[PDB]
């Protein structure tokens, strides 16, 4: 019957935030207070839209927010953060109690100098 | 006799659960959410007949949204012809099917 | 039996046919249909005999085939369809499965091998609510399936049971057995005229209930299971030999009698379909029935009987027992046909 | 010949049932429709269905640990006959189990049979979905909701187990 | 006296601790160090399965952190 | 699959000390030793007589009262509904069926035992 | 009736206990405090995702973050 | 590397089990006022060696009149339906991390009376149908207590996964807000492994030993490694249900030395236990399970289903 | 369709034709009713798992429940059976035929 128009693979092609699950756990709550703008706007038009071959720019600007944002963690707090998401991915079940010092000095250093 | 006392009474009994389309707990979509929508809205109130000789397309679209069979049928008649050309003898799988591909994320 | 366990089992049987009455849900109608067969079982073993056990062990194997044949149609209809409504279904195998399932549970021939028996292993108020309460919900449930019921199975399987139904009646000296032959036979008559106006269904469904219950009534009434004790009621009562003389003759078909009233009908709602020899051959079967129904009223009521000397003493004693609504049973059964078009209430 | 899991398991699922539908002994019958049960069990845990399989599971074992009692207590003959102990016992089941071969060998050749329906060679693994559900299981909210919607359909089959259990109990009473 | 019972069941005691441990000690040496990942729904899956999908070594245990990226 | 593993693991295990157990000793039979046990006499009859078992209804019983355990196991998941009295009335609603049915088990005789 | 409760007290405790432990199952979540703090916390748990909303202009309610006061908080719950 | 694992774990359970035996023969002499077995070896550590080499050196002895199937096929599934269920009791990490591994749990308990049945049924014998008539109602009597037994006690859990048990232990125990049903558990694991005053199958002065009588060395060794496999398994579920330790994800030497000598002197209290009460009649299991323990957990059942609600506890599924 | 859907299919007709054709039995009989029934359940499941219909999940075990409430009566009519027969021979129940 009909037929499906897919996108070409160079407007997919795009850098990606190439971490794991327990670095994008230790900065999860920092990234959705900061981040909300592009993350909200994608969300509603993916939801809105419901067509993933139309929803690609604002997935585009939200993965280039979030690497922006990773970004200036590495650039002022780096060591605090490599601690945390060490000790955040020794736990099996990635448990936010087992990690009460090292969330208390990286929201600590990341008040104090962002 | 279908007395429908479900309506006399205002008593929501078993139209909660009749229906693929219906309110879920927490929220959840079935797989074949939006034809359902669209088979009901298509053919509401206008009679079982006229929704048969009328609203075909979209049930046949929500038959094959449920079995998948003419998928089925694409990908048997692909493979058959992959396995051929594996078996004669000119067909090379590409790096990116064979596994070494390095995915997206 | 205790009072209040009785009354919870009828309790319980009408609430499962009031269940397949009112649901919207292909579940709510198997569970209200188990509940009906879980609660009839017991009405049957009132008594505690091995004949009972027998007819108990024959129904509930039949209702279980049924019910499991129920159940694959179901699921069928909902992999084919995605939802759970009552309404027409949406594949001709599943449709075959439901309609073995209600032809089943129904006890229309060729699955006319459990009433019988069903119906002679237990008393005469157990089948009374057997054949007149077991014979609303699948009514019912064909009603609401009519869009997707094949035109040839129906009819075939109605033809089929007429024809056996007056073939059994035929060769029965016992009432009970001649009551689950008449009962097919109406069956067959009532499920002809389902596909071209469901209504008539419901009228010739009616004064079946009526007519049966009557005689179920007078049988009960008289304390009697077998043809010569029935003859033997002549002596007893005068009235009981004449509304017994009455209503075999209205069931037999004819006029100017109430049994008249649906059967000629149904003559009506299949010649504007252009379907002419099909009422002739039921006719003629009807016919038949009426030719064992004669014989019975026969045997009751226009040839007196010899009796025995021991009925002298029933003489001095009158019937103490309780006929629920006799008179007007018998009334409708008997005179409702110059009020033929009030079938106009059931649209 | 791997990702036949669920083939293979309804292979063993249709052999069990070819086994016990002879009819042979209950007992000899129980275990069969036992090793049934066990694989379809697994057919529904390789589905995700860890509820739903455990469930059949322990039901299954209860209701049929009742039937070893009851054919140990009444309905036991003086030799029962394991499967080659009387002659149409062993015909069906070698019946049964040829025509179980006859589809698998249409099936697994021109992977589309014919028998009512159309069928497919295929596993079913084609099917299941490529999304994910979060932090929970779809079906747990289903019996979850078992309370909470539904409201007719627990009442109902409250009053259907208590009423077999006063139907029982008045059934086997004898006067 | 009644202590010689002591010795017998103190091996019992080494025969309730040899297996657990060992399973203990099996999972600091197949996940690189760390405890092994426990999924239970299809998000722990999915982001599991996004570990072994970014490490490029097939491995779900070798995470990569913010020294990854640029 | 580690599941099937185990499961394969522990039969080889399993049946592995059977065979163990049946062909390394020295086999001697004779028509005595595998005769039937009946503490030093022979056995009236066989023992496939039907036993004159007296806890049928408890067996059957035991069946309906499993599957209201059927009925009550999934109450936990129920504890995270948002609909909260509906949960609490018809879980207390079901636990009293239970309740009404080993009561009514209690009063009509039922739980004794037969003869 | 307290001779009865003392009868049946003596001859099996056990019915009696249950039949109190159910009486009090019964009739004390009807009298309890915090079965309404239980239904807002069972409301409260972020299970699917909070999807925003297309703007016409006139919302006072909703806001556009997170951290803004505008919206429901869970301060009950943090103090209890 | 699960091959090492599955080893690991079922080789020393069955050396429990031999050493379980030594210390059953050593304390229940000593609390019957005699010395133990300690001839053999220093303080008798070679007892379990000579008992387990010198069955499988006897004759098989198969009977004639017994159904050679299920008679060799009871014994095998016995042995591996006491070590299968071994799999989700976390040690501290369970070998298989299974969300409903009280499910797991439950269907394979009631798969464990099959080889009873089956070897009662086997074997040509009125004394094995009378064992199997007796552990057909000492089934009647425990399961219908026991799933309600664990399911109150798991309400408190928030969901049927044993990982998350070790949670709830890290600030009270539940023998404390649960020592009831703590009791009702106690007497359902006496009921359930067929230790006396619950035996009813391999009875001495009833029977001669009941579902096995007819079974010789070599098959007989099985039911016995089977049953105590049983009873510290069940031990060890039992210390981790209502005495869960303090767990460290740093060190498991702690939790694993904790729960060991807990599981350890619970079952010392089960061999304190079973030699010194009569045998309860098979009549008085269902008079009194049926009749004193269903409406006293009914009862604590819709207790702890209305308490959450009432005290504003409703736990976490996850 | 499928694959497993026509296994479990052919294992309910299969059932069917092992019920519709007695062995002078009544307890195998409804053995072969509860295997209809556990090929019903296992399809019932398998379309609901396949098409992610989460609501309705309480209509197999609910199914399963009531064939239970069912078999069960079953069993309570083979003893009485027994209670006036030796045994449950279904070629002895023949004594409804006059
Ligand atoms: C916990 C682990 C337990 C593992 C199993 C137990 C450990 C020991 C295993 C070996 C035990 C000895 C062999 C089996 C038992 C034999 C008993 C016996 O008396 O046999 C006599 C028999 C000889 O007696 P026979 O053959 O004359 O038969 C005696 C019976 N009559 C005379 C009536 C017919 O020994 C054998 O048949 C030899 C068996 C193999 C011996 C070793 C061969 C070389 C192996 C390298
Ligand atoms: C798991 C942790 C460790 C547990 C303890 C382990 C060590 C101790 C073991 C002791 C020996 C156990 C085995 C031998 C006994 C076996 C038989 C047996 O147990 O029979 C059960 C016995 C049988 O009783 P019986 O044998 O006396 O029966 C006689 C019955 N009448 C009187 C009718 C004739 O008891 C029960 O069935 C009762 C169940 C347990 C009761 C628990 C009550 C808890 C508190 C409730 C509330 C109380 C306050 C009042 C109400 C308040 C309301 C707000």
């Amino acid at each position: 019957p009909g037929i499906v128009e897919l996108p070409s693979l160079e407007d997919l092609k795009v850098q990606e935030v190439k971490v794991s699950s327990s670095v994008l756990k230790a900065a999860a709550h920092h990234y959705g207070a900061q981040c909300d703008k592009p993350n909200k706007e994608f969300m509603l038009c993916r939801w809105e839209e419901k067509d993933p071959r139309r929803c690609l720019e604002e997935g585009k600007l939200v993965n280039q927010c979030a690497l922006e944002f990773f970004r200036q963690i590495k650039r002022h707090c780096a060591e605090p953060f490599t601690e945390y998401w060490t000790c955040i991915d020794y736990s099996g079940l990635q448990l936010f109690r087992r990690c009460r010092k090292e969330q208390a000095q990286f929201d600590k250093c990341v008040l104090d100098k962002l | 006799p279908f007395f429908d006392v479900q309506k006399k009474l205002g008593v929501d009994l078993d139209h909660w659960m009749t229906i693929q389309s219906a309110e879920q707990p927490h929220r959840i979509p079935a797989r074949c959410h939006a034809f359902e929508k669209e088979w009901i809205e298509c053919a509401h109130g206008i009679g079982s007949i006229r929704a048969e000789k009328e609203c075909k397309i979209e049930f046949e679209d929500f038959r094959e949204c449920l079995l998948r069979q003419k998928t089925m049928k694409r990908l048997n008649a692909i493979k058959r012809q992959r396995d051929k050309l594996i078996k004669e003898g000119k067909y090379t799988p590409p790096p990116h099917h064979s596994g070494q591909e390095d995915l997206r994320p | 039996m205790n009072p209040i366990i009785l009354i919870i089992i009828l309790m319980t049987v009408m609430l499962g046919t009031i269940i397949v009455m009112i649901s919207t849900h292909w579940l709510l109608i198997w569970i209200g249909f188990e509940m009906n067969m879980l609660a009839i079982i017991p009405i049957m073993m009132k008594k505690h005999n091995p004949r009972a056990t027998e007819a108990s062990t024959k129904y509930f194997l039949t209702q279980s085939t049924a019910s499991m044949l129920l159940m694959m149609a179901i699921i069928i209809n909902l992999m084919f369809s995605g939802q759970w409504t009552v309404m027409k279904l949406f594949n001709p195998m599943a449709s075959m499965l439901m309609t073995m399932a209600l032809a089943m549970k129904l006890g229309m021939a060729p699955f006319h091998f459990w009433v019988p028996e069903v119906t002679q292993g237990i008393p005469l108020s157990s089948g009374l609510i057997l054949l007149t309460w077991q014979k609303l919900a699948p009514m019912s449930v064909l009603y609401q399936i009519l869009p997707s019921i094949n035109l040839d199975l129906i009819l075939t399987l109605s033809i089929l049971s007429i024809t056996i139904g007056g073939w059994g009646g035929l060769n029965q000296t016992q009432l009970r057995k001649i009551m689950a032959y008449s009962s097919i036979a109406h069956m067959g008559w009532m499920t002809a005229v389902l596909l071209y106006n469901p209504t008539m269904t419901l009228l010739n469904l009616i004064i079946y209930i009526i007519m049966t219950s009557t005689m179920f009534t007078l049988f009960m009434a008289n304390s009697t299971t077998t043809t010569l004790s029935l003859s033997h009621t002549w002596n007893k009562a005068p009235i009981m030999t004449i509304l017994v003389l009455i209503t075999l003759l209205s069931m037999g078909g004819l006029p100017p009698l109430s049994g008249f009233m649906p059967k000629w009908m149904i003559i009506q709602e299949m010649t504007k379909n252009d379907s002419i020899i099909l009422p002739t051959l039921m006719a003629i079967t009807a016919l038949l029935n009426l030719y064992f129904y004669m014989r019975l009223t026969y045997s009751t009521a226009l040839t007196m009987f010899p009796s025995t000397n021991n009925m002298k003493m029933k003489w001095q004693f009158p019937t103490t027992k309780r006929m629920t609504l006799l008179p007007t049973m018998t009334v409708l059964s008997t005179m409702l046909l110059p009020l033929t078009p009030i079938l106009s209430i059931l649209e | 010949m791997m990702t036949y899991i669920v083939f293979i398991l309804s292979i063993i699922f249709v052999m069990g049932f070819v086994g016990f539908s002879s009819k042979p002994s209950p007992i000899y019958g129980g275990l069969g429709l036992i090793v049934s049960g066990g694989v379809g069990c697994g057919i529904v845990l390789n589905f995700g269905g860890s509820f739903l399989g455990l469930m059949v599971f322990l039901i299954y074992l209860g209701g049929m640990m009742v039937v070893f009692g009851y054919t140990t207590a009444m309905a036991t003959e003086q030799y029962p006959e394991v499967w080659v102990s009387n002659k149409v016992v062993l015909g069906t089941f070698i019946t049964g189990l040829l025509m179980e071969f006859l589809m698998v060998y249409y099936v697994l050749k021109d992977k589309e049979v014919e028998i009512v329906f159309k069928f497919n060679g295929m596993g079913d693994w084609v099917i299941y979905d490529t999304g994910d559900s979060g932090f929970f299981s779809e079906e747990a909210m289903g019996i979850a909701a078992l309370y909470s919607y539904g409201t007719w359909l627990v009442i109902v089959t409250g009053w259907s187990l208590l009423i077999g259990v006063v139907v029982i109990m008045e059934i086997t009473r004898g006067n | 006296m009644w202590f010689e019972v002591l010795p017998g069941i103190a091996v019992m005691g080494v025969c309730l601790f040899i297996p657990g441990m060992a399973t203990a000690r099996i999972h600091r040496f197949s996940n690189g160090g760390r405890e092994k990942r426990v999924a239970h729904y299809s998000y722990q899956w999915y982001l599991m399965e996004r570990d072994r999908r970014v490490s490029g070594v097939n491995r779900y245990y070798v995470s990569k952190g913010l020294e990854n990226i640029d | 699959m580690n599941l099937m593993i185990t499961l394969l693991t522990n039969f080889t295990l399993a049946t592995l000390l059977v065979t163990i157990a049946f062909w390394l000793p020295q086999l001697n039979v004779y028509s005595e030793k595998t005769s039937p046990y009946e503490c030093g006499f022979d056995p009236m009859g066989s023992a496939r007589l039907p036993f004159s078992m007296k806890f049928f209804l408890v067996a059957i019983t035991f069946l309906l009262f499993d599957l209201e355990i059927a009925l009550l196991l999934p109450l936990p998941w129920a504890s995270q509904t948002t609909n909260l009295n509906t949960m609490l009335t018809m879980a207390l609603l079901l636990i009293f069926l239970l309740a009404v049915s080993l009561a009514y088990e209690w009063t009509q005789k039922g739980l004794e035992w037969t003869e | 009736v307290a001779a009865f409760l003392k009868n049946v007290w003596a001859k099996e405790p056990v019915l009696v206990a249950s039949f109190a432990i159910a009486g009090l199952a019964v009739i004390l979540p009807t009298l309890s405090p915090y079965t309404k703090y239980s239904l807002m916390i069972n409301r409260a748990t972020p299970y699917n995702y909070p999807v925003p909303l297309r703007d016409d202009g006139n919302m006072p309610d909703v806001p556009s973050h997170p951290q803004d006061p505008q919206g429901p908080s869970l301060e009950w719950l943090k103090r209890l | 590397m699960f091959m090492i694992n599955v080893l690991t774990l079922i080789i020393p359970i069955l050396l429990a089990v031999a050493f379980l035996t030594l210390v059953e023969r050593k304390v229940l002499g000593y609390m019957q006022f005699r010395k133990g077995p300690n001839v053999v070896g220093p303080y008798g550590l070679l007892q379990p060696i000579a008992d387990a080499i010198k069955l499988f050196i006897k004759e098989p002895l198969r009977p004639a009149t017994s159904s050679i199937s299920m008679f060799i096929l009871a014994p095998i599934l016995a042995l591996t339906l006491a070590l299968t269920m071994w799999i989700p009791l976390p040690m501290p990490y369970p070998l298989i991390n299974m969300n409903l591994g009280v499910l797991f749990m439950l269907a394979m308990s009631s798969l464990a009376v099959y080889s009873i049945l089956w070897s009662g049924w086997a074997s040509n014998s009125k004394y094995a149908l009378i064992g199997a008539l007796r552990a057909v109602a000492q089934t009647i009597s425990y399961e219908v207590t026991l799933a309600i037994i664990l399911l109150s006690v798991l309400l408190m859990n928030g969901s049927f996964t044993l990982s998350t048990l070790i949670i709830t232990q890290e600030q009270v125990w539940l023998i404390f807000p649960a020592w009831p049903l703590a009791m009702m558990w106690f007497i359902s694991t006496l009921a359930e492994t067929n230790r006396a005053p619950f035996d009813l199958t391999e009875g001495e002065s009833e029977l001669v030993s009941g579902f096995n009588v007819e079974y010789a060395a070599g098959p007989f060794a099985l039911f016995f490694m089977a049953e105590y496999a049983n009873i510290i398994m069940m031990n060890i579920f039992t210390t981790t249900l209502f005495l869960g330790a303090f767990h460290n994800p740093y060190m498991p030497e702690l939790y694993t030395i904790n729960f060991t000598i807990k599981s350890l002197l619970l079952s010392i209290t089960f061999l304190w236990i079973r030699a010194s009460y009569p045998r309860f009649r098979y009549d008085q299991l269902m008079h009194l399970l049926w009749k004193n323990f269903l409406p006293l957990t009914l009862a604590l059942c819709m207790w702890h289903v209305s308490l959450p609600i009432l005290l504003s506890s409703i736990p976490p599924q996850t | 369709m499928s694959l497993v859907y026509m296994n479990i299919m052919m294992a309910f007709t299969v059932s069917l034709t092992g019920l519709l054709m007695y062995r002078s039995h009544l307890m195998s009989s409804l053995l072969c009713l509860e295997g209809m029934m556990l090929s019903l359940f296992i399809l019932a499941t398998l379309m609901i798992l396949n098409s992610h219909f989460t609501l309705a999940s309480m209509m197999p075990i609910i199914l399963l429940v009531f064939a239970a409430c069912e078999a069960a009566l079953g069993l309570s009519l083979l003893v009485m059976v027994s209670n006036t027969y030796g045994t449950d021979y279904v070629q002895n129940l023949n004594l409804l035929q006059c």
